[PDB]
C-alpha cells in the first residue's frame, strides 16, 4: 500500500520525498532478506520471503534510477531551457533531448496513476529509463565540449565554477545577471551600472560605469553596449575595464604635477579620484620626486635627500589629520592604503639618509618597487615582455612601467576596488625581490612559512600594486589531473597570477603531473613563443605576464615531500611572522597619531615585556587582535581631544583598558612597568560622573547592596566595554558577585534610559546540540534555546526590540571549544549567526552578549582574543557588602517585595543593639 | 547525628540547601533518610534521586518535573504552600567530560539562582521552578573528586566524620544490648566486648594503610559501616532458644565466623588474609582477656548456616554446622535440584 | 658491484631496489652494465618512468616482461604510493606462478615513509652515495655546469661563477657540523645554484665594458639565492660572511677563497684566466686535502664533530643492541629506577619546594623591585617543576613496591632512566637544555641552591648573579634594565643591554654597582677570551670551549642611527649547546681581528656546556 | 624479508669450494662476508660503520670469537653516564672527560 506523490516541476510530475520511503524500504530489505534464509521456520516458508525480498530489491534499482536521471536531466534541461542561443548551436542533441524530456514528463504522470514505483518500473521500464539516462549523459558530454570552446575564448570562465558558467551562458541576453558573477572572475568589478532601458520588460545593455565589491563607482568614458555572444561582450568588457583605468591615469598624472605647486591640497585631490588610481599616482609622483632628489645630490645639495624626507613626512602628517576628522568608510581606505605606502616611502628615504647612498642606480634604489610614468623614446619594453594593449603599442602617449631589480613589466590595469593593502615591512620588500627575480628568469616563485604568516595575502598585494589580476585556489586533495590542467590552460590563456593556498597538501601522484604541466609552460616562457603546445588541447594562447606561485607550510600535518624536479622549478623564499611594531605603527597612523612611529616602537615593547614579567593567565590576550581593539578605543578618544599630546593620551588608554583584565598581584607590577615607558607623564584616572552617580543611587534604592568604591568602578568599566565590544566575558573567581555586577548595570540602564530585558540560560547544563538545535529523525527543524531567544528578541516576545534601548542575553556556563565553535560566527566582528537549518539571523548593534566563567582553561587562546574580557578580583568585591546587606536586611526586604516566590520564609527583625554586636 | 539533625531543621526552615561530604563508610545517606521519614508529609514532601554515572541533565529534569505540581501561570510549585525537598545522592559520580565540568550538575546551578529550567520539548516556554530545596550527599575519592565551586557556594557544606571507638560503641552497643537482653539475662557484658573487638580489628586495618587502602585493584577493599552493620545484623538473626545458656564459647565463634566472611571476601591476596587473622586473634584475646588455647576461636573448618537447620526440621535456627554434616545436606539437595 | 650483484643473485622473482640521493641517477649506470650482459637497444628492455596515467603502461610492461623474459627498469617509484600496494599484489602472484627465466625488475626511488614493507623486504636494496668532500663537492658543482656554456662565457663571468661554486660547496660542508656550524638543517640542491648563475649571467651581459656591481650581486646571493633556505636570520649573517669574503673587487685577480689564512699554509686561490679544461685540473690539485680551517671553522671544531659523530654511533648501537645480553647479572631498568628514586628520597625534595605564601609574606610589596618580580616568577616555575618530578617519582616508586596499575607514560619513564636520558615530561618542564639524568639532577640542585640564597634577605640582591641558571635568562635582562630606568630618566624601550667582560674573578665583594648587574656562567665556543689582553682571540687547539670571566651588564640608550664598529663583535648567546631557537640576547665583546672572521668561525656563547666547576 | 635472507644464506653455502677439509670453519666465515656485503650495499655510508660494530659485539656477546671483556663493561662502553662529585681535575683533561 505504499506510494510516491508527484510534485510538479512546471511541468513535470516528480518523485519528491522518495527517500523517506526509500529508507523504510531499505530497512525492510535488510532484516527481511536475512531472516528468511537464516530462519529454519523461515526456510520452510522461504518460497515467500525470497519472492518478497526480490521485489524489495527490484524497487531500489528503479528508485535510484529516476534520482540519477531527474537531477542530471534537471541540469541539462535547464541548460536548454531559455537558451535559444545554446539550442541553435547543437541541434542534433537539443532535439534528441527535447524528445526525452517530453517522454519523461509523460511517464511520471502515468506513474502518479500507478501504485508502487518499483512494481510499476518492472524490468523493461528500468531498461528504458537506463537508455534515456545514457542519452541525457551524451547531451552533457556534447555540452561539456561546447563549454571548453567557450573556456578557450575567455580566461575568467575557467576560474568560474561550471554551475555558474552554465547559468551565465543560459542567461546570455540578461546582462545584469552575468555582471553579478564577474565578481567571482575579477578582484574588483562586482557588477556594472546601467541606463534604464526603453521598454521596462527588457534588461539594460548600456553600461555607463562599473561597481566595485565595496560599491566604488568608476564611470566609463562612453556607453558600453553588451553585444550578442556572452564570451564576446565579456572580453570587450575585460578590455574596457583596463581602457578606462588607463584613460583616467593620463588625466590623474597631469593634475598630479599641478597639485604639488597648486593651491588645492594633496588630501583633497586624493578624494576626487579612485582608491587604485590615487595610490598608483601617489607612488608615481613619489618616484619622480625621489628621482629629482638624486639628480640634485649629484649637483652636491646635501639637503635634497633631507627635504624629500621632510616633504614625504609632512604629506603623511597632513593625510593622518584627514583620517582623524570624520570621513566616508570607502574614503577611509582610499586614504589609509595611501598612509601604508607613504609610511614605507618615509622609511625608504630615512634608510637612504642613514646609509648615505648618493648615487642613482645603486642597488638600494634598484631594490625598491619603483613606478615610472614615461614615454621612453628608446622603448626596450617590446623585448622585455610582449605588447598586448593599444597604449603600450602607441608609443606617442606616456605608459605606466614598474621597475624593480632588472625586472621591468608594464602596469596591467586590472580593477581591485579598494581592498586593504598590507603594511609594507623589510621582509615583504625582500619577498618582492625573490618573486620578481623568479619571473625575470621565467620560473615559479614559492614562499614557505608557518601558519598565520598570510604569505598568500603578500603575493596577492604584490600583483595588486602591479595591477595584474590575482586568482586564489585552495586544494582539499580532491584536485585531479583534468581539474588542475583546466586551471593552468585557463591561467595561460589570460594574463593572471595564480596563487595556490595549502599547495603542500597535494597527492604526490597528481603533483608529478603538475610538475610536467608547469615545466611545459615554463619551457615555453624561456622560448618566449606567442603560442605553445600543451600535453592535451595543444593550441592555447600564451601570455608572458602569467606567473605561478605555490604556498607550502613546513609545519603542516600530513605534509608530502615535493619531487626534486618540481623543487628545482619553484624558487623557495623564507617567510617569517610580520613584526608587531610595523603592524601596530599602521593601526596607530590609521587613527591619526602624528608621533605614531615613535609610540609604535614603545607600544610593542610594553606588550612583549608584559607577557614575560606578568604571571601566565589564559584570559590575558597580548595578540595583535587585542592590540587593535585597545587602539580603536584610544582612536575615538584621540578624535575627541586632538589638541592634547599623543604620549599622555596613549598612557591613559593602555592603563584604563588593561587594569580590569589584570589581577591584583599583576596590577602593582604592570602599573610600575607602564611608568618605565612614560616616567615624566602623569596619568589622570577618567570616570564618567553621571554613570557612577546613577549606579550608586540604583544599588541603594532597589538592589539593597552597599555601593563600594571598588564595586561601582567595575560596573562603570563593564558599561564602557559593552559600548565598544558587542560581545564581553565577565570572568572571575568561583565565589564573587559577577552576576550582581551585570544585574546592577541593567537596573541602572532602566533608570538611565528605558527597560532592558535579559534572557539568562546555562549553556554547559543543556546538551550542546539541543541548545543550538538539530534535525530529528523526521525531516523537521526544532528551534534551539539560543536560536529561539535570537528570533524572540528581534520581535514577537517580551524581549522584542520596540521600547528597550539596550537588551543583552546572559550566559553563565564553562566555555568549551566544541560549544563556542557553533557561536564563533557571532564572536567575530561580523554580526552573522550560522545554524544547521541555514536560517540567517543578524545581531543588532543594540544587542550584546555577556559570558560569565570561573576558569577560561577549556577555552582556546583565539576565543579569548575574539571578545573583550573583564576580570573581577574576589578581594575587591569582598564578602562585607553581603554581610552589610544582611544586617540592614535591605537586599532581603527587596527580594520579598518584587518576586513570584510567594512562599519565602520571613527573616527576623534585627535590634539596633543586636546589629552593632553582630557587625 | 543529633547536632547535624538540629542543623538540618535550621537549614529546612530556610531555603538554604545542605550538602553532606565524607567517605563511603561514614553513613550520611541514612542520617538524611531517617529525617525525611520523621518530617510531616503535609508540611514537607521528600523524594530520593541516585546518579549511576549515565544520568544526563534531561533525565534529572524528568524526575524534577514529576515531583513539582503545576501552579497558575508559567511558575511550577506544590499546591497548598507545601515546601518541596529533592534528596540527591552520589552528587559527583555522574560522568565527567574531557572539559572537567558535569552537564547534570551545571543544570542544578541554573535552578538555584535564576529559577528557570528550559524543557527539551517546548524550549520557548521558560518553565519557572519555585519552593524547591536540594539536599546533597557527596562521597570524596569517588568519580569526580570535587564538584563546581559555584554550586558548592550555594550549598551549606557539612561532614560526617569517620567511625570512632566512642561513636561505634554507642551505636552498635545499644542495638546488641536490646537484642541480647531478649536472648538471655547473661551475655550482655559479652556484647560490649564484641563491639570493642569488631572495632579493634577494624581499627588495626585502618592503621596499616600500606597493607589495605583504596587503589585501582582495591576499589572494594574500602571498609564501611555496612560490613560492621551486617555483622551486627547476623548476630540479631540468632534466635534465643538455641543460644540460651553459656555464651563464653558459642557467641565468639559465631561472631568470628561472620566477621571473617565479610573481610576474607573483601581480600584478593592470601597475604592480606594472614595479616587480618592475626589482628582478629589479638582483638578477641584483648576484649575477652582469658580464652582456651586448646581450640582456636577462629578456624577454616568453622562454618555457620541457617539452611542446615531447615533440613533437620528446626525453624529459623542459625548455628555452627560440621563439614561432614554439610556434605550430606548439599549432596541430598543436589539430587532434588537435578 | 651492480654488474656483479645482478649476475650472482636475484636471477628471478627478486626485483632489485635502488635508493638514490640527490644529484645521482641509477639508470645511467644500469644501462651501461645492461648492454654488456645482453643486447639492449631500448626495444627489448624499457626504462619506464612512473608518472600519473602511465601506471597502466607500467602494469602492461611488467605483465608482458614476465612471459617474454626481458628485464624492466621502473624509475620514481616513490611518486605513486597507491600503485605500490597494487604492484605488491602483482609481485606476490608472479612469485607463485614462477613467467620466464633471466627476468628482473629494477625499481629506483628517493627514500621516504609510507613505502610498502612487503616490497622493501622481498627486493635486494643497493645504495649509491656520492664521494663526500669539499673538493669532491666543488668538482660535482662544475660537472653540473655544461662545458660548452662556460667556454663561450668570458674570463670575468666564469671566474666569479667559480667563487659561487665554492660558496655552494662550503654550505653543504657546514651542514655536517650541528651547533658550531649552521644551528639548523636546510635543503640545498643544484637547481638553487643553477638559478643563481642564470641571474649573475644576465648582470654581466648588461654591464659589458662598465665594471660589474658586486654590491648589487652580493645582496641577491645573501637575501634571495640562499636567503630562501634560512628563516632563523642568525644563520643568514653567517651565510652573508662566506658570500662577502668570496665576492669583492679583487676576486678577478688571484685571491684566497678560504678566509684570512694568516699562518695556516693552505695557499688555495681562484684560478687565473686559462682554458676551461685547465680550471678543473687546478681545482683538483690546489684543494688536495679538506680541513675545517678551509670553511673558516677552528681545528677543535672538527674534533668536536668526531665527538658528535662518535656519540650518535653509540646512541643508535644502544637501540640495536639486542635481548639486553639475554640475562646470564646486570641491574634491571626497574632496579636502576628504584636506586635513582632512593637517592632523590634521601635528599629533602619536599623541603626544597618553596611555599609561595611564606616568601610573599617576607616581602613588604611597597619596596618591591623588578629583580624581586623575576625571582618570584622563576621560583614559581621551579615549584611547578619540583612538585611534578616528586609526584612522578613517588607515583612510580609506589608502582614498583606496591600493587597498582602501571600507566604507559610511567613505563616510558622507567625505560628513560635505564637509558639515562632525561624524561620527555620532565624535559618539557623548566629549561630546554639537554644533559645526562645524573648531570640534570646535579644542575637542578645548583638551581635550587640559587633560590635558597634568594629566600634569605630577598630585598638584598646577590653581588654576583648567574644567568646560566635561570628558567628564562631574557626575563632577568628585562629586570636589570627596569631597575636602571627608575634610577635614570628615559624610556625602557630605548635602553639596550650591553655586556662588558671584566678581569676581576668572583672573589671581588663589590656588588649592585650603579648602572650595572654582575653575571657569571657564560661559556664561549669556537674561540678563547684572554683575560690579560682584554679581547677575543683564536682558541687553544686542544681546548674545545673557553669559559668567560665575571661579566658586567650595563644598560645604555641605543644609538640614534645604525652604527657599525670593527672592534665590537655581536655574538648571540644560547641556553643549550644545540643553539636551535634558544637565542636570548646579542652580547658585545672587543676583538682586534675583524668581526667577519668570528661570524664565519660561528663563535657564539652557551649557558650550559658541562664545563662548569663543581 | 626472512625469505630473501634464506636465499642469500644458502647462496653463501654453495659458493664454498672447500671439500670437508675445513668446510665448517670456512662456511661460517663465508656466510658472515656474504650477508654483511649484501646488507652494507643496502645501508648508507654513516650506518655501514654502526652495523659492523653490532656484528662484532653480537659475536662477542654470544662468544663465537674469544675476546677479553666483561658484560658490565660492554654496557658501560655502549652508554657512559657522567657522574659528578669530584671537583679536582687536571688542567689539560676536560671536565666532561
Ligand atoms: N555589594 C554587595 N555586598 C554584598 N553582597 C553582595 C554585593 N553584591 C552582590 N552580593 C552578593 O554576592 C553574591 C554574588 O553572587 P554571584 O552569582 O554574582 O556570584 P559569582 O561567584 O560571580 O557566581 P557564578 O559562579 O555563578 O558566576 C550574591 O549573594 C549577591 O547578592
Ligand atoms: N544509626 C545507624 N544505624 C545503622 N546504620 C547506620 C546508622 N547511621 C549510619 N548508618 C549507615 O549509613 C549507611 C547509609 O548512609 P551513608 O553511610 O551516608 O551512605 P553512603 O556510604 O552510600 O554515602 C549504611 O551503611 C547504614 O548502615
Ligand atoms: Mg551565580
Ligand atoms: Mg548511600
Amino acid at each position: 500500500k505504499q506510494v510516491f506523490e508527484f510534485t510538479e516541476y512546471k511541468e513535470t510530475k516528480t518523485f519528491a520525498s522518495l527517500d523517506n520511503m526509500m529508507e523504510v524500504l531499505d530497512q525492510h530489505s535488510l532484516d527481511l532478506m536475512g531472516m528468511k534464509s537464516q530462519g529454519k521456520y523461515v526456510e520452510f516458508f522461504y518460497d515467500r520471503v525470497e519472492d518478497w525480498r526480490e521485489k524489495l530489491g527490484r524497487v531500489d534499482v528503479v528508485v535510484n534510477e529516476w534520482l540519477k536521471v531527474q537531477k542530471n536531466w534537471k541540469i541539462l534541461y535547464n541548460i536548454f531551457l531559455l537558451s535559444e542561443d545554446i539550442r541553435m548551436q547543437l541541434p542534433e542533441d537539443t532535439k534528441v533531448f527535447e524528445g526525452v524530456d517530453k517522454e519523461f514528463k509523460d511517464m511520471m504522470s502515468e506513474v502518479s496513476a500507478n501504485p508502487s514505483v518499483v512494481e510499476a518500473c518492472t524490468i523493461e521500464r528500468r531498461d528504458v529509463l537506463v537508455g534515456w539516462s545514457q542519452a541525457i549523459k551524451k547531451c552533457e558530454k556534447a555540452l561539456n565540449d561546447y563549454l571548453e570552446q567557450k573556456k578557450k575564448s575567455f580566461p575568467r570562465f575557467y576560474f568560474l565554477s561550471n554551475q555558474s558558467l552554465l547559468t551565465i551562458l543560459s542567461n546570455g541576453q540578461n546582462a545584469p545577471k552575468v555582471c553579478e558573477y564577474l565578481g567571482d572572475c575579477f578582484d574588483g568589478l562586482k557588477t556594472l551600472t546601467f541606463e534604464p532601458p526603453a521598454n521596462p520588460a527588457e534588461t539594460s545593455k548600456v553600461g555607463i560605469g562599473m561597481i566595485s565589491k565595496d560599491d566604488e563607482k568608476v564611470p566609463f568614458s562612453s556607453k558600453f553596449i553588451c553585444e550578442g555572444a556572452v564570451e564576446h561582450w565579456l572580453l570587450n568588457l575585460e578590455f574596457r575595464m583596463r581602457e578606462t583605468l588607463q584613460e583616467i591615469l593620463e588625466g590623474a598624472k597631469n593634475t598630479a604635477d599641478l597639485w604639488d605647486s597648486g593651491d588645492k591640497p594633496r588630501e583633497e585631490w586624493v578624494e576626487g579620484y579612485n582608491a587604485q588610481i590615487a595610490l598608483l599616482t601617489t607612488t608615481i609622483v613619489w618616484t619622480e620626486d625621489v628621482g629629482r632628489a638624486f639628480e640634485d645630490l649629484a649637483g652636491g645639495s646635501e639637503t635634497a635627500m633631507k627635504e624629500c624626507q621632510k616633504l614625504i613626512e609632512v604629506r603623511l602628517e597632513n593625510l593622518i589629520k584627514k583620517v582623524r576628522g570624520d570621513l566616508h568608510i570607502l574614503e577611509r581606505w582610499k586614504i589609509i592604503n595611501i598612509i601604508t605606502i607613504d609610511v614605507h616611502s618615509r622609511d625608504v628615504v630615512e634608510k637612504f639618509v642613514i646609509q648615505k647612498v648618493s648615487e642613482a642606480e645603486s642597488f638600494a634604489w634598484l631594490s625598491q618597487l619603483k613606478f615610472y610614468w614615461e614615454n621612453k623614446p628608446d622603448s626596450d619594453m617590446h623585448l622585455r615582455q610582449t605588447l598586448r594593449f593599444p597604449w603600450e603599442k602607441d608609443k606617442n602617449k606616456n605608459k605606466c612601467i614598474i621597475r624593480i631589480v632588472d625586472w621591468f613589466r608594464f602596469y596591467s590595469y586590472e580593477y581591485i576596488g579598494n581592498a586593504i593593502r598590507l603594511v609594507i615591512t623589510p621582509l615583504t620588500d625582500r619577498c618582492y625581490i625573490t618573486l620578481t627575480q623568479a619571473l625575470n628568469l621565467t620560473m615559479g616563485g614559492a614562499p614557505a612559512g608557518p601558519a598565520g604568516t598570510g604569505k598568500t595575502e603578500t603575493t596577492k598585494d604584490l600583483g595588486r600594486a602591479i595591477g595584474i589580476p590575482v586568482m586564489v585556489f585552495n586544494c582539499s586533495d580532491q584536485m585531479n589531473k583534468d581539474s588542475m590542467a583546466q586551471i593552468f590552460m585557463g591561467l595561460s590563456q589570460s594574463g593572471a597570477w595564480g596563487c595556490f593556498d595549502e599547495f603542500n597538501r597535494i597527492s604526490i601522484e597528481v603533483l608529478s603531473v603538475v610538475s610536467t604541466q608547469v615545466k611545459c609552460v615554463l619551457d615555453a616562457l624561456k622560448e618566449k613563443k606567442t603560442k605553445f603546445s600543451f600535453v592535451e588541447e595543444g593550441e592555447i594562447q600564451l601570455q608572458d605576464t602569467v606567473g605561478f606561485f605555490i604556498t607550502m607550510n613546513p609545519g603542516y600535518a600530513g605534509r608530502t615531500e615535493l619531487p626534486e624536479n618540481l623543487k628545482a622549478l619553484f624558487r623557495s623564499c623564507a617567510m617569517v611572522v610580520p613584526d608587531l611594531a610595523l603592524i601596530c605603527e599602521n593601526m596607530l597612523m590609521s587613527e591619526g597619531f602624528t608621533m605614531a612611529r615613535v609610540l609604535s616602537r614603545k607600544f610593542v615593547s610594553l606588550y612583549m615585556l608584559s607577557r614575560e614579567l606578568l604571571s601566565k593567565q589564559k584570559h590575558y590576550d597580548w595578540g595583535l587582535r587585542a592590540v587593535k581593539s585597545v587602539l580603536r578605543q584610544a582612536g575615538k578618544l584621540k578624535r575627541g581631544d586632538p589638541d592634547m599630546p599623543e604620549d599622555p593620551l596613549l598612557m591613559r588608554a593602555l592603563r584604563d583598558f588593561n587594569m580590569p583584565k589584570i589581577v591584583t598581584d599583576d596590577k602593582v607590577i604592570f602599573r610600575r612597568l607602564i611608568g618605565d615607558l612614560f616616567p615624566k607623564l602623569d596619568p589622570p584616572t577618567k570616570q564618567n560622573p553621571e554613570l557612577k552617580k546613577i549606579v550608586q543611587d540604583t544599588t541603594k534604592k532597589d538592589m539593597g547592596l552597599v555601593a563600594e568604591e571598588l564595586f561601582v568602578t567595575k560596573v562603570v568599566q563593564l558599561a564602557e566595554i559593552l559600548e565598544v565590544r558587542h560581545c564581553c566575558f565577565v570572568i572571575g573567581p568561583p565565589g564573587s558577585g559577577k552576576t550582581c555586577v551585570w544585574k546592577t548595570l541593567i537596573k541602572s540602564y532602566i533608570n538611565s534610559g528605558e527597560d532592558a530585558e535579559y534572557d539568562t540560560l546555562n549553556p554547559k547544563a543543556v546538551t550542546s546540540d539541543e541548545l543550538f538545535g538539530a534535525y530529528t529523525k523526521t525531516k523537521e527543524w526544532k528551534n534551539g534555546v539560543i536560536a529561539v531567544i535570537m528570533k524572540n528578541q528581534v520581535k514577537n516576545e517580551e524581549k522584542y526590540k520596540a521600547t528597550h534601548m539596550h537588551k543583552w542575553s546572559v550566559l553563565d556556563g564553562d566555555i568549551d571549544p566544541e560549544w563556542i565553535e557553533s557561536l564563533n560566527t557571532v564572536m567575530d566582528d561580523n554580526k552573522v549567526l550560522t545554524l544547521v537549518s541555514n536560517d540567517r539571523i543578524f545581531l543588532t548593534p543594540q544587542m550584546r552578549l555577556i559570558f560569565e566563567i570561573s576558569n577560561l582553561r577549556n577555552a582556546t587562546p583565539a576565543t579569548v582574543s575574539r571578545a573583550g574580557v573583564l576580570f573581577i578580583n574576589e578581594t575587591d568585591i569582598g564578602w562585607m557588602p553581603y554581610m552589610n546587606s544582611w544586617l540592614e536586611r535591605s537586599q532581603i526586604n527587596i527580594l520579598k517585595q518584587q518576586k513570584e516566590m510567594a512562599n519565602m520564609p520571613e527573616y527576623p527583625v534585627i535590634d539596633d543593639v543586636a546589629k552593632s554586636v553582630f557587625y | 547525628t543529633t547536632r547535624l539533625r538540629y542543623m538540618i531543621d535550621i537549614h529546612l526552615q530556610r531555603r538554604k540547601p545542605i550538602l553532606f561530604i565524607g567517605s563511603a563508610g561514614t553513613g550520611k545517606t541514612a542520617v538524611v533518610r531517617d529525617y525525611l521519614n520523621s518530617t510531616r508529609p503535609e508540611q514537607v514532601s521528600h523524594k530520593t534521586i541516585n546518579f549511576s554515572s549515565f544520568t544526563d541533565s534531561l533525565a534529572l529534569q524528568k524526575n524534577i518535573e514529576s515531583m513539582v505540581e503545576k501552579k497558575n501561570g508559567r511558575n511550577y510549585g506544590s499546591a497548598t504552600n507545601k515546601v518541596l525537598i529533592c534528596f540527591i545522592d552520589d552528587f559527583n559520580m555522574p560522568y565527567v567530560d574531557k572539559y572537567g565540568t558535569q552537564s547534570p550538575i551545571q543544570l542544578l546551578r541554573l535552578i538555584l539562582d535564576y529559577g528557570s529550567i528550559f524543557n527539551r520539548e517546548q524550549l520557548e516556554e521558560r518553565k519557572f521552578l519555585q519552593d524547591l530545596l536540594f539536599f546533597g550527599c557527596l562521597n570524596q575519592k569517588s568519580g569526580s573528586f570535587t564538584v563546581d565551586l559555584r554550586l558548592q557556594r550555594n550549598f551549606s557544606v557539612f561532614s560526617m566524620y569517620t567511625p570512632s571507638s566512642d561513636v561505634i560503641k554507642t551505636i552498635f552497643g545499644s542495638i546488641l544490648n536490646a537484642h541480647l537482653s531478649t536472648i538471655d539475662d547473661k551475655a550482655q557484658k559479652m556484647a560490649f566486648k564484641l563491639v570493642e573487638a569488631t572495632y579493634f580489628t577494624f581499627d588495626k586495618i585502618l592503621k596499616n594503610t600500606t597493607a589495605f587502602a583504596p587503589s585501582a585493584k582495591r576499589f572494594h577493599y574500602q571498609f564501611n559501616f555496612r560490613e560492621l552493620a551486617r555483622v551486627c545484623e547476623g548476630i540479631c538473626r540468632t534466635t534465643p532458644g538455641q543460644y540460651s545458656g553459656g555464651d563464653q564459647g558459642k557467641l565468639v565463634r559465631l561472631w568470628a565466623h561472620e566477621m571473617k566472611r565479610t573481610f576474607e571476601d573483601r581480600f584478593i591476596a592470601n597475604e592480606h588474609v594472614e595479616f587480618f587473622r592475626r589482628y582478629l586473634t589479638e582483638a578477641i584475646s584483648k576484649c575477652i582477656g582469658e580464652f582456651p588455647e586448646t581450640e582456636n576461636p577462629i578456624a577454616e573448618p568453622l562454618i555457620f548456616t541457617g539452611f542446615v537447620a531447615a533440613h533437620q526440621g528446626l525453624d529459623q535456627q542459625y548455628t555452627q554446622c560440621t563439614i561432614p554434616v554439610l556434605k550430606r545436606v548439599l549432596d541430598d539437595k543436589l539430587e532434588e535440584y537435578n | 658491484i651492480l654488474e656483479s650483484v645482478i649476475n650472482e643473485d636475484s636471477e628471478s622473482t627478486i626485483p632489485i631496489f635502488f635508493i638514490l640521493s640527490p644529484g645521482s641517477d641509477p639508470v645511467k649506470e644500469v644501462e651501461k652494465i645492461a648492454k654488456k650482459k645482453r643486447i639492449e637497444p631500448g626495444k627489448n628492455f624499457f626504462n619506464i618512468a612512473l608518472g600519473q596515467g602511465q601506471d597502466e603502461i607500467a602494469r602492461r610492461r611488467i605483465e608482458e616482461g614476465n612471459k617474454e623474459g626481458h628485464w624492466v627498469m621502473l624509475q620514481n617509484i616513490h611518486l605513486m604510493p597507491t600503485w605500490l600496494i597494487e604492484l605488491e599484489k602483482i609481485l606476490d602472484s608472479y612469485s607463485g606462478e614462477a613467467g620466464n627465466s633471466e627476468f628482473r625488475l629494477f625499481l629506483s626511488a628517493e627514500p621516504s615513509t609510507g613505502i610498502p614493507i612487503g616490497i622493501l623486504d622481498r627486493s635486494i636494496k643497493l645504495t649509491n652515495e656520492p664521494p663526500a668532500g669539499l673538493k669532491a663537492n666543488m668538482k660535482r658543482a662544475w660537472t653540473y655546469f655544461s662545458k660548452e656554456e662556460i667556454e663561450d662565457k668570458d674570463p670575468k663571468i666564469k671566474s666569479i661563477l667559480f667563487a659561487l661554486c665554492f660558496f655552494h660547496s662550503t654550505l653543504i660542508e657546514r651542514r655536517r657540523f650541528g651547533p658550531k656550524g649552521w644551528n639548523m638543517s636546510y635543503p640545498f640542491n643544484m637547481g638553487d645554484l643553477r638559478d643563481s648563475y642564470l641571474v649573475m649571467n644576465r648582470y654581466m651581459e648588461q654591464n659589458q665594458g662598465g665594471k660589474v656591481p658586486f654590491n648589487d650581486l652580493i645582496y641577491i646571493f645573501g637575501e634571495i639565492m640562499y636567503g630562501g633556505h634560512i628563516v632563523d636570520d642568525w644563520d643568514r649573517r653567517l651565510c652573508n660572511s662566506y658570500l662577502f669574503n668570496t665576492m669583492h673587487e679583487q676576486l678577478f685577480d688571484e685571491l684566497e677563497l678560504f678566509p684570512y689564512i694568516e699562518g695556516k699554509g693552505l695557499s688555495f686561490k681562484v684560478p687565473g684566466q686559462n682554458p676551461y679544461e685547465k680550471y678543473i685540473e687546478h681545482i683538483e690539485t690546489s684543494l688536495k686535502q679538506e680541513t675545517p680551517l678551509a670553511y673558516g671553522l677552528h681545528p677543535n671544531a672538527e674534533i668536536g664533530f668526531r665527538t658528535d659523530q662518535c656519540k650518535t654511533l653509540f646512541n643508535t648501537l644502544l637501540e640495536l643492541m639486542p635481548k639486553e645480553q639475554s640475562r646470564d647479572i646486570k641491574s634491571s631498568n626497574e632496579m636502576a629506577s628504584d636506586l635513582i628514586k632512593q637517592l632523590l628520597e634521601d635528599s629533602e625534595l619536599k623541603n626544597k619546594i618553596f611555599n609561595m605564601e611564606e616568601i610573599k609574606n617576607k616581602i613588604d610589596a611597597e619596596n618591591k623591585g623588578p629583580y624581586q618580580n623575576v625571582f618570584l616568577q622563576e621560583i614559581e616555575y621551579m615549584n611547578a617543576l619540583l612538585s611534578e618530578i616528586v609526584k612522578d617519582l613517588e607515583e612510580i616508586g609506589q608502582g614498583l613496591s606496591g600493587l597498582l596499575t602501571v600507566s604507559e607514560n610511567m613505563e616510558m619513564i622507567i625505560e628513560s632512566i635505564a637509558l639515562s636520558r632525561v624524561p620527555a615530561s620532565w624535559q618539557k618542564l623548566a629549561y630546554p637544555s639537554k644533559r645526562g639524568l645524573q648531570s640534570w639532577l646535579a644542575n637542578l640542585f645548583q638551581r635550587i641552591e640559587q633560590l635558597n640564597i634568594f629566600r634569605d634577605d630577598p630585598y638584598s640582591i646577590p653581588r654576583v648573579v648567574m644567568i646560566s641558571r635561570f628558567f628564562n635568562p631574557q626575563s632577568f635582562l628585562t629586570a636589570i634594565m627596569q631597575v636602571i630606568s627608575r634610577a635614570k630618566a628615559y624610556e625602557l624601550n630605548k635602553l639596550y643591554i650591553q655586556t662588558e667582560i671584566t678581569k676581576r674573578s668572583i672573589e671581588e665583594i663589590e656588588g649592585a654597582a650603579k648602572e650595572g648587574a654582575y653575571v657569571y656562567g657564560f661559556i664561549l665556543e669556537g674561540a678563547r677570551w684572554d683575560y690579560q689582553l682584554g679581547q677575543l682571540e683564536e682558541s687553544k687547539p686542544k681546548e674545545m670551549f673557553s669559559v668567560l670571566p665575571v661579566t658586567y651588564c650595563k644598560a645604555i640608550p641605543l644609538p640614534p642611527e645604525g652604527k657599525e664598529d670593527k672592534s665590537l663583535y655581536q655574538c648571540p648567546v644560547y641556553k643549550t649547546e644545540d643553539r636551535g631557537n634558544t637565542y636570548v640576547f646579542t652580547a658585545q665583546l672587543k676583538t682586534r681581528f675583524p668581526p667577519r672572521k668570528w661570524i664565519l668561525a660561528g663563535v657564539a656563547i652557551i649557558m650550559d656546556v658541562e664545563g662548569v666547576s663543581d | 624479508s626472512l625469505e630473501s635472507f634464506i636465499t642469500f644464506f644458502f647462496k653463501a653455502i654453495n659458493r664454498t669450494t672447500v671439500r670437508d677439509e675445513n668446510r665448517i670453519p670456512t662456511l661460517i666465515l663465508n656466510i658472515r662476508q656474504t650477508i654483511y656485503q649484501w646488507i652494507s650495499r643496502g645501508l648508507f655510508e654513516k650506518h655501514k660503520l654502526i652495523f659492523l660494530t653490532l656484528i662484532v659485539f653480537r659475536l662477542m656477546q654470544k662468544k663465537i670469537i674469544d675476546v677479553a671483556y666483561e658484560v658490565a663493561e660492554m654496557d658501560f662502553l655502549i652508554k657512559c653516564p657522567a657522574r659528578p662529585g669530584v671537583e679536582n681535575t687536571l688542567d689539560w683533561l676536560p671536565n666532561i672527560s
